[PDB]
């Protein structure tokens, strides 16, 4: 045996984003990288990818008054059909 | 024991260096061959293809349209033992999914389709679930 | 940059038994596949050359297209 070219050891590949959208919470664009301005305001514990970002129960990860706010522009809230939370 | 035909037909494929598209075609033929098979014959030559397409001496670039053509045939085919066999098949199609992911899609397709329109909405969805599609 | 490739049944256990560890760990981002991490596996394979000759990825890569057929055109 001296060429069918078997396998020699190897070396491989990863991540880490997230297993969601999650699209910055797009009711404004102080992104979910940015603590926003309303939410800089309230700012739970949120950081530079998730400021908020989940599949949530809404899973539309919207600012506190920011996804109230888009919840202000429409109380049906159909940004991912979860009120503004 | 045309299961056993087409066994030896390909383990002799098995021992053949073929090109590219003639031992494709000679694997074709040896699968139409098990296609024309009638019944529990043809049951155990679907069996034995597969168990020949597991190979990597089966390559996963022959595989892919050996077992497209394997596949095509099955829409035209009875539904209780195609569950059957999608239930089989995919099961070995576990070890090198992403080899058959495009090939599993519709395999799915058709079997959730089977299940849809024979009611069984459990194992239709269930096993629709099953699928990373875009994930994969 | 990446496309197409063999991954032999090693390769699939690797990027499957990994999102065990790690679908386990996190899911969003996966074991993607990333080819300039690829260099070359040709070593004692069957060969009257003694040699390992490792090449870079698609180095790999392409010498994987040309392996069995021992002669192949464009
Ligand atoms: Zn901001
Ligand atoms: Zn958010
Ligand atoms: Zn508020």
């Amino acid at each position: 045996k001296k060429k069918r070219f078997e396998v020699k050891k190897w070396n491989a590949v990863a991540l880490w984003a997230w297993d969601i959208v999650v699209d910055n919470c797009a009711i404004c664009r102080n992104h979910i990288m940015d603590l926003c301005i309303e939410c800089q305001a309230n700012q739970a514990s949120a950081t530079s990818e998730e400021c908020t970002v989940a599949w949530g129960v809404c899973n539309h990860a919207f600012h506190f008054h920011c996804i109230s706010r888009w919840l202000k522009t429409r109380q049906v809230c159909p940004l991912d059909n979860r009120e503004w939370e | 024991r045309m299961a056993a035909a087409v066994r030896q037909d390909l383990a002799q494929l098995m021992n053949s260096s073929g090109s590219h598209k003639d031992l494709a075609g000679k694997y074709r033929q040896i699968l139409e061959k098990a296609i024309q098979l009638s019944g529990a014959e043809q049951l155990e030559a679907l069996k034995a293809f597969v168990e020949a397409m597991v190979n990597e001496n089966v390559s996963l670039v022959i595989s892919r349209q050996l077992l497209t053509d394997f596949c095509t045939h099955l829409p035209n085919l009875p539904d209780s033992t195609a569950k059957e066999i999608y239930h089989f098949t995919l099961e070995k199609i576990q070890p090198r999914v992403i080899s058959f992911e495009e090939q599993v899609a519709s395999i799915r397709q058709h079997l959730a389709s089977i299940y849809e329109k024979e009611e069984d909405w459990r194992n239709a969805a269930q096993v629709l679930v099953g699928i990373p599609l875009e994930t994969g | 940059p990446s496309s197409t490739f063999a991954i032999p049944q090693e390769l699939e256990k690797s990027v499957q038994m990994f999102e065990l560890f790690y679908s386990q760990h996190f899911s969003g981002r996966k074991l993607t596949w990333l080819h300039y991490l690829c260099t070359g596996e040709v070593k004692m394979n069957y060969l009257g050359k003694p040699y390992v000759a490792m090449v870079t990825t698609y180095q790999m890569a392409v010498l994987l297209a040309f392996n069995n057929s021992e002669t192949v055109s464009y």
